């Protein structure tokens, strides 16, 4: 039972691992979505592309 | 007690589960057990003679051991090797039974490495034989008051009899250099003899029923096991139930749309057992495992007030100033038709703050 | 789906009619008072 | 799952009854795969043994007329075990050593197909069966199972009967066909009643890998 | 092995009278074990009576007590049986029905089980 | 099984880790959004006309 | 105490069997030492020997590290034994034979 | 002993896992506040809000 | 366990130290109080 | 553990005949295990030849010496006991009595202690 819980436990921590590292990547996402937001829609910006 | 602290601030916490729930273990099996023909060798009256013995061979059924309790008033009974308690859990692939009728004197000469005219020339029990032997009286049904006849025994042979050997010859045993020919005489008896079974003769001339039993351990599927006890089935409620081995626990309703008949269990996504199917009845009822735990609770700081407000995750606000979310249920707090800033997160654009607790 | 086996899915606070809301109360802004209401009253 | 399975596109033997009377050997491997295409309903009975004699003990399974029955009992083959309107049944000489009986319901242009597939394992002899009504059809379907037999010997070969129409004489023009298996790799699609739809091999080609 | 044992007789008497007792034995045991009467005093230990076998061939009775106390075995009921005889007062005590289960006894030191005391009062 | 509880609480508190970790994650979620588009705090309505 | 030969095999954590349900209950969590030896030279004689004993009914399993010597009349039937020996009313004890 | 020894191992890597994402995430941060001080503070920046 | 403090119920707190362990086995159940009456 | 065997037998002997070999143990085991011997022969492999538990209740033997090799324990001595019969040339080895410490026997390829070997020849 100690194995069985041992793997589990393994299994539960690797997917909370790729969970926060796809959250991370999501969060850049989000703070560049909010710049665009902030500069491209609010004001007109002369920045190139 | 889940935030190791004796102050907790503001804001929702999602605590731990605590409670017990005990509930109670139940355990089913097979409709009906097929029975082993015991009585067919026992309970039938007629029995054949000590020479010429009846071998049974007994497969495919189940052994009940209680019946054989009430056989005599008083019967001898031993096995060799096997305590006479833990005979009935055992499985065995075969079983042989030899049944016949012998003198109650002789009886002690059923048994390894014992001799007589029994034991060399009517039926040999080998020295390692791991076995049952049963015997008793039966001079009720086996003597009749003009001295019945009809059994008989084996007194004269060349060579001794074999363990498990069966000898039916009748041939006239030469005690002479002269030939019998077939012809009684002088140096030529008769090698069957019948014993005199009377009401009025003595306990050792009056006649014993014996049945050896003997296990045979082939390569094979066994066939000779304990019967399986079943108890009873709590249903409805959540409680524990093993089906065959197997868990479970929780409430029992129908799955069935279009289910097997052969089929006998059910699986989810997570590759576990679900639904079941009752030997008994062979209705289909599932699990959905009950004991959930893990409520959320949204308070204000301790520092300042206790009141607090409790919410069920995903729960109908009928299975438990209540109010119903489309996150879960929230008791505790009441709602207010009003607006005002978000303070609290809830979920669905419900916010909760403290003025009592109100909910918006 | 919702096989419940001690993995929950919350749901968003905020929900799309407020998602909805925001983005046309920011459309009306930026058409009826050009860039201004970003900096300011409109 | 992997599990023992008759590979697709595979070559199945035929054998032709017709003034053609084919009841020949075929070797068991591990497990057997035989259909038939029926009319008339010739075929009676399997034979399965291993030294096809009355030496070693052999299992044997008959479907008349009237219902099924499984015995184990050592019988006496001849040259041409069959039957001979069949009332003429000239397939054993002799019975001698019995030791598992059984008896149940019988089982039963192109019109009819019966299906079996047998897995000795484990001292198990488990039969799943299909009976389809109407050369080799091409067309999906799941094969149920059937029973389960506690023999545990070692069948190594099997044989099959035939019930031929005494006119001159000729026999009906019903069809067999015979596989092996092998274990592989297979997908299955459950649907909502539990029941095989459809199946993918895992190693036939390219294309199925990927699926 | 089970074995139950139920005796009978016993009361009061004369000395110089006559009287029977019973054991019967019902279950089930390891063989045709033999069966005997121990008797107790009150105050005194159990005393070796009377030992018979299963098929009455070997009679064992004590020496202080020997060619004086009988034992017998039915042939139809199991019930064994003890004839006593001109009983004096050291007869007045509780006798018990002892099962011993081997099929030969070299001593009746071994027991195995007991049987209801029965009261045997012998007095003017 | 509740005995399983009896060696999960001996096992270690890595159960508060994951749990913190996956809640700290969610609120986190929850503030990309607000932060994206709660940028105007008037709610402006376009003329009918 | 003293103990049947076989029976040894009864005093360890989880076993069952008579002595292991009646007379003498190990803890599952059980901590220290166990000394076993043969005694037929002294406790056993060819005289015969039973001041030895050892309980062989009783209704409940007892706990771990646990003693009884009641010595009330079993009752394995519906009626009563009122202390008397008597059919479904044996006593509880049996005896060792030592030889 | 060994099963002490890989218990304590894996409670280690967590805990270097941890600070490696963290230490990644305040580098984002860093690299934001160095970009906010080049542009708004040397300098007049006609980037809105 | 056992514990002492000078003065219903007293509505405070005070933990219990452990005075004596019993290392014996017995069946305990349903026990009842000693009582102690001066002469008079 | 600390056990010690002391193994005793072995001699020149004639083809069909029967010899003498007994095995003592001493010291401390875990528990009450088995207890079996093996053969060795010259220029071959060291092999079984049978296994008897501690209590005598269950025997387990080759399939190459069933019917002819018989081990049995003593009661007051503590010292294992075999007997053999019908020897014949291929029986000339070294034997070695072994101890199996635990309760139930699975397979013969952990052996726990080794004796000294007895040597066993048989010829004409
Ligand atoms: C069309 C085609 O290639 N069919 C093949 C045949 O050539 C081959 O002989 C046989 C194996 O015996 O398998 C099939
Ligand atoms: C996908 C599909 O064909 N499902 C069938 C449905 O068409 C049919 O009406 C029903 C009858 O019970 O069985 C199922
Ligand atoms: C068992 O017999 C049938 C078959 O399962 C079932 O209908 C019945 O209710 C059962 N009754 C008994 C004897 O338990
Ligand atoms: C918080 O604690 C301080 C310290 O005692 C107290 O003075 C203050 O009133 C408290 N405030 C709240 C949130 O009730
Ligand atoms: C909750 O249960 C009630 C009846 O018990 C039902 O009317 C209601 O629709 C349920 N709520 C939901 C969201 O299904
Ligand atoms: C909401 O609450 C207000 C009071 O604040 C009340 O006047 C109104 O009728 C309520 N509406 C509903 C739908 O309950
Ligand atoms: C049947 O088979 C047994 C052995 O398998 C053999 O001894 C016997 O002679 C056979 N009898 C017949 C009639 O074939
Ligand atoms: C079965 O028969 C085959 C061929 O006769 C033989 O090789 C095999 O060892 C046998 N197996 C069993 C289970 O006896
Ligand atoms: C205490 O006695 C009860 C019966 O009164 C019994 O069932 C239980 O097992 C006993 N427990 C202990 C502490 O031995």
């Amino acid at each position: 039972i100690d194995r069985l819980i041992t793997g589990r436990l393994q299994s539960l921590q690797t997917y909370v691992t790729q969970q926060l590292i796809r959250a991370a990547e999501i969060r850049a996402s989000a703070n560049l979505a909010a710049t665009k937001m902030s500069e491209c829609v609010l004001g007109q910006s002369k920045r190139v592309d | 007690c889940t935030l190791k602290s004796f102050t907790v601030e503001k804001g929702i916490y999602q605590t731990s589960n605590f409670r017990v729930q005990p509930t109670e273990s139940i355990v089913r099996f097979p409709n009906i057990t097929n029975l082993c023909p015991f009585d067919e060798v026992f309970n039938a009256t007629r029995f054949a003679s000590v020479y010429a013995w009846n071998r049974k061979r007994i497969s495919n059924c189940v052994a009940d051991y209680s019946v054989l309790y009430n056989l005599a008033p008083f019967f001898t009974f031993k096995c060799y090797g096997v305590s006479p308690t833990k005979l009935n859990d055992l499985c065995f692939t075969n079983v042989y039974a030899d049944s016949f009728v012998i003198r109650g004197d002789e009886v002690r000469q059923i048994a390894p490495g014992q001799t007589g005219n029994i034991a060399d020339y009517n039926y040999k029990l080998p020295d390692d034989f791991t076995g049952c032997v049963i015997a008793w009286n039966s001079n009720k049904l086996d003597s009749k008051v003009s001295g019945n006849y009809n059994y008989l025994y084996r007194l004269f042979r060349k060579s001794n009899l074999k363990p498990f050997e069966r000898d039916i010859s009748t041939e006239i045993y030469q005690a002479g250099n002269k030939p019998c020919n077939g012809v009684a005489g002088f140096n030529c008896y008769f090698p069957l003899r019948s014993y005199s079974f009377r009401p009025t003769y003595g306990v050792g001339h009056q006649p014993y029923r014996v049945v050896v039993l003997s296990f045979e351990l082939l390569h094979a599927p066994a066939t000779v096991c304990g019967p399986k006890k079943s108890t009873n089935l709590v249903k409805n409620k959540c409680v524990n139930f093993n089906f065959n081995g197997l868990k479970g626990t929780g409430v029992l309703t129908e799955s069935n749309k279009k289910f097997l008949p052969f089929q006998q269990f059910g699986r989810d996504i997570a590759d576990t057992t679900d639904a079941v199917r009752d030997p008994q009845t062979l209705e289909i009822l599932d699990i959905t495992p009950c004991s959930f735990g893990g409520v959320s609770v949204i308070t204000p700081g301790t520092n300042t007030s206790n009141q607090v407000a409790v919410l069920y995750q995903g729960v109908n606000c009928t299975e438990v100033n209540v109010f119903q979310t489309r996150a879960g249920c929230l008791i505790g707090a009441e709602y207010v038709n009003n607006s005002y800033e978000c303070d609290i997160p809830i979920g669905a654009g419900i916010c909760a703050s403290y003025q009592s607790i109100i909910a918006y | 789906a919702q096989k419940f086996k001690g993995l929950t899915v919350l749901p968003p606070l905020l929900t799309d009619e407020m998602i909805a809301q925001y983005t046309s109360a920011l459309l009306a802004g930026t058409i009826t008072s050009g860039w201004t209401f970003g900096a300011g009253p409109a | 799952t992997q599990d023992l399975f008759l590979p697709f596109f595979s070559n199945v033997t035929w054998f032709h009854v017709i003034k053609r009377f084919d009841n020949p050997v075929l070797p068991f491997n591990d497990g057997v795969y035989f259909a038939s295409i029926e009319k008339s309903n010739i075929i009676r009975g399997w034979i399965f043994g291993t030294t096809l004699d009355s030496k070693t003990q052999s299992l044997l399974i008959v479907n008349n007329a009237t219902n099924v029955v499984i015995k184990v009992c050592e019988f006496q083959f001849c040259n041409d075990p069959f039957l001979d309107m069949e009332s003429e049944f000239r397939v054993y000489s002799s019975a001698n050593n019995c030791t598992f009986e059984y008896v149940s319901q019988p089982f039963l242009n192109f019109k009819n197909l019966r299906e079996f597939v047998f897995k000795n394992i484990d001292g198990y002899f488990k039969i799943y069966s299909k009976h389809t009504p109407i050369d080799l059809p091409q067309g999906f379907s799941a094969l149920e199972p059937l029973v389960d037999l506690p023999i545990g010997i070692n069948i190594t070969r099997f044989q099959t009967l035939l019930a031929l129409h005494r006119s001159g004489w000729t026999a009906g023009a019903a069809a067999y066909y015979v596989g092996y298996l092998q274990p592989r790799t297979f997908l299955l699609k459950y649907n909502e009643n539990g029941t095989i739809t459809d199946a993918v091999d895992c190693a036939l080609d390219p294309l199925s890998e990927t699926k | 092995s089970a074995v139950q044992l139920q005796a009978s007789g016993g009361g009061f008497v004369q000395p110089g009278g006559s009287l029977r007792l019973s054991c019967a034995a019902s279950g089930w045991a390891e063989t045709f074990g033999h069966m005997g009467w121990f008797r107790q005093a009150p105050g005194k230990e159990r005393e070796f009576v009377s030992a018979i076998d299963w098929w009455d061939t070997v009679h064992y009775y004590a020496d202080s007590v020997k060619g004086r106390f009988t034992i017998s075995r039915d042939n139809s009921k199991n019930t064994v049986y003890l004839q006593m005889n001109s009983l004096r007062a050291e007869d007045t005590a509780t006798y018990y029905c002892a099962y011993w289960d081997m099929d030969y006894l070299q001593n009746s030191i071994p027991v195995d089980y007991w049987g209801q005391g029965t009261q045997v009062t012998v007095s003017s | 099984s509740t005995e399983c509880s009896n060696l999960l609480l001996q096992y270690g508190s890595f159960c508060t880790q994951l749990k913190r970790a996956l809640t700290g994650i969610a609120v986190e979620q929850d503030k990309n959004t607000q932060e994206v588009f709660a940028q105007v705090k008037q709610i402006y309505k376009t003329p009918p006309i």
